């Protein structure tokens, strides 16, 4: 999402192709989710 | 013919060096960037 | 915050106006907070 910018939708651009666009913020929150998960896991134990 | 043929098939690359092919809509998109209009303004209006 | 850069404050620029500036990271963390909140709420239940 840093290399690219977004405009419109797929119907208008002649020759557009399908490929994933990496959102680097996603895993930076995913490991945050897993950090949150393990905090909850441990908090159940005592 | 050579100058015109290189322009449509290779843009300005054939002047700077070896003629590198590039789709003309892709080439025109680089030209729009050259004039300070974002390239999506070409693709979203290519027919026009 | 992605369309704009920042420099200084509101006293120096002649003709400056008042308008909100959207931060796309805020809601991306806000729904993360709501996801977090429901996790805590459900953890009170058992
Ligand atoms: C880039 O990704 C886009 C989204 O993933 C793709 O668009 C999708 O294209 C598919 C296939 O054309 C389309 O599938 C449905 O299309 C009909 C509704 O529009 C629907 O009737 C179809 O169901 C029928 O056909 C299938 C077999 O094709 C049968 O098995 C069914 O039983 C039924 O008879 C089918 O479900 C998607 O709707 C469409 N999604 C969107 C959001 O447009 C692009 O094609 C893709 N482009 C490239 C170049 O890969
Ligand atoms: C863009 O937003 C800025 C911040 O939101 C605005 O600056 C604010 O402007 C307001 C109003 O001019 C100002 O309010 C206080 O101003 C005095 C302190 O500087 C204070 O004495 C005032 O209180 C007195 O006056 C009011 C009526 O004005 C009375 O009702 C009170 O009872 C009292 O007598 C008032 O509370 C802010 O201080 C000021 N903030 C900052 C950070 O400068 C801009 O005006 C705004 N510009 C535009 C074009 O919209
Ligand atoms: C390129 O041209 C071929 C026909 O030669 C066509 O089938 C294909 O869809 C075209 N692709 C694009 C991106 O224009
Ligand atoms: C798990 O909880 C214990 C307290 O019972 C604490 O000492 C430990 O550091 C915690 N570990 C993690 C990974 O949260
Ligand atoms: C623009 O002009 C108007 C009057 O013509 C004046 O009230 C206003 O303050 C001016 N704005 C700026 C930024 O100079
Ligand atoms: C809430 O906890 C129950 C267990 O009591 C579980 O089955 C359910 O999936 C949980 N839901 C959420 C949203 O955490």
């Amino acid at each position: 999402t840093d290399n690219t910018f977004v405009s419109g939708n797929c119907d208008v651009v002649i020759g557009i192709v399908n490929n994933t666009v990496y959102d680097p913020l996603q895993p930076e929150l995913d490991s945050f989710k897993e950090e949150l998960d393990k905090y909850f896991k441990n908090h159940t134990s005592p | 013919s050579a100058l015109l043929a290189g322009t449509i098939t290779s843009g300005w690359t054939f002047g700077a060096g070896a003629a590198l092919q590039i789709p003309f809509a892709m080439q025109m998109a680089y030209r729009f960037n050259g004039i300070g209009v974002t390239q999506n303004v070409l693709y979203e209006n290519q027919k026009l």
